[PDB]
């Protein structure tokens, strides 16, 4: 079907700046009878999207006269002229033109602060939790900016994939930082069979990661 | 004032098959079309298809011809969705919308969750510093929240008398059991010379758990 490729994936912003966000179908979107099913959305945190803009510029009954739309082809482009607060969250795109309907990956508009390094904290599981034949290691990793993050867990220095979980929070309302918990379980059994267990943690803030370990023997 | 008001959250287990409605209120309801979305973690927003009601038609994403069926009552204004053979992969968001030259209006959303599991109250585990580490000015703590169902819990760190400092990392679904955790950054002259306890609250299973925070081993 119609691809929509809709960049930039993150978009930070300071309140007032302009912005603008792409979306370019891999096909045409105008339709036999000759319009363009091409439209905008907003959508905030826990709630259902909404109507922006439809059919390529024209702008829905009760939204902000600060969004706009245009484009034509495989290029549209909704601008916003001065962000404001409540215009923050993640915007898509739709094509209605060809079934199937498709969507946009989305954009989240989001505040722009100082890139912080994340405050990484890694635990061994619980004395409660190996009473019950299982093993769950945390990495919590605080307070960081930009949202983008990697963690990578090594059991004796070998990298280990399955069976981790990563969890991260909405940007801070006071902090404009983001935080992430990743937690690597293992049975008991599995767990006693390695001594050297690390969270490795890749973000802008560094070009080597901030690693931080434990060896069971000594916990 | 057109809205479309969907059901409830639904709990199902594999194999079941699930009915989802959408009453539509402030339009003419056989004059626009009713869109189907289901909006899945890590995953964005997928199109399943859409229902004119009172015309016999229909335009379904493919992949769900077989899966999914749409219906729609012209004289309660109310469409909707069943989903049959319910699995792991069906657990999301499922939104209504009205469609004809754009989204225009998107219901509220109605959660599926698919699981095997019975109301299980979560197990609380601690998370401090141990290993011989040394604390620096600032410790954080944590509290793990593992294997419950259904959705929503509560961490409450000593009543709420932080300032937080607290981060609560959304929970996830793996395997029909949900597992979230919850951290406090507090300073080193508080604890553990003062008590520092998590508070959890999960209401389906009407339990409340509260887990003291001590070193997991020499500090
Ligand atoms: O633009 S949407 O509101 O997503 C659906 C448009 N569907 C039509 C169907 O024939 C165009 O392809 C117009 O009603």
């Amino acid at each position: 079907e119609l691809v929509m490729t809709q960049s930039p994936l993150s978009l930070p912003v300071s309140l007032g700046d302009q912005a603008s966000i792409s979306c370019r179908p891999s096909q045409s979107l105008v339709h036999s009878n000759g319009n363009t099913y091409l439209h905008w959305y907003l959508q905030k945190p826990g709630q259902s999207p909404k109507l922006l803009i439809y059919r390529v510029s024209n702008r829905f009954s009760g939204v902000p006269d600060r969004f706009s739309g245009s484009g034509s082809g495989t290029a549209f482009t909704l601008k916003i002229s001065r962000v404001e607060a409540e215009d923050l969250g993640v915007y898509f795109c739709s094509q209605g033109t060809h079934v199937p309907y498709t969507f946009g990956g989305g954009t989240k508009l989001e505040l722009k602060r100082a890139d912080a390094a994340p405050t990484v904290s890694i635990f061994p599981p619980s004395s409660e939790q190996l009473t019950s034949g299982g093993a769950s290691v945390v990495c919590f990793l605080n307070n960081f900016y930009p949202k983008d993050i990697n963690v990578k867990w090594k059991i004796d220095g070998s990298e280990r994939q399955n069976g981790v979980l990563n969890s991260w929070t909405d940007q801070d309302s006071k902090d404009s930082t983001y935080s992430m918990s990743s937690t690597l379980t293992l049975t008991k059994d599995e767990y006693e069979r390695h001594n050297s267990y690390t969270c490795e943690a890749t973000h802008k803030t560094s070009t080597s990661p901030i690693v931080k370990s434990f060896n069971r023997n000594e916990c | 004032r057109v809205q479309l008001l969907e059901s409830g959250a639904e709990l199902m287990k594999p194999g079941a098959s699930v009915q989802i409605s959408c009453k539509a209120t402030g339009y003419t309801f056989s004059f626009y079309w009713i869109e189907w979305v289901k909006e899945r973690p890590g995953h964005g927003l997928e199109w399943i298809g859409e229902i004119l009601p009172g015309s016999g038609r229909t335009n379904y994403r493919e992949k769900f011809k077989g899966k999914a069926t749409f219906t729609a009552d012209t004289s309660s204004n109310t469409a909707y969705m069943q989903l049959s053979s319910l699995t792991s992969e069906d657990s999301a968001v499922y939104y209504c919308t009205r469609g004809y030259s754009s989204m225009d209006y998107w219901g509220q959303g109605t959660s599926v969750t698919v699981s095997a599991a019975k109301t299980t109250p979560p197990s609380v585990y601690p998370l401090a510093p141990g290993c011989g580490d040394t604390t620096g000015s600032s410790v954080t703590l944590g509290c793990l929240v593992k294997g419950y169902f259904p959705e929503s819990v509560t961490v409450t760190w000593n009543s709420g008398s932080l300032s937080s400092s607290v981060h609560t990392f959304p929970a996830l679904l793996q395997s029909g059991l949900y597992t979230m955790s919850s951290s406090v950054t507090v300073p080193s002259s508080t604890w553990p010379s003062q008590t520092v306890t998590c508070s959890v609250a999960h209401p389906a299973s009407s339990t409340t758990v509260d887990k003291k925070l001590e070193p997991s081993g020499p500090i």
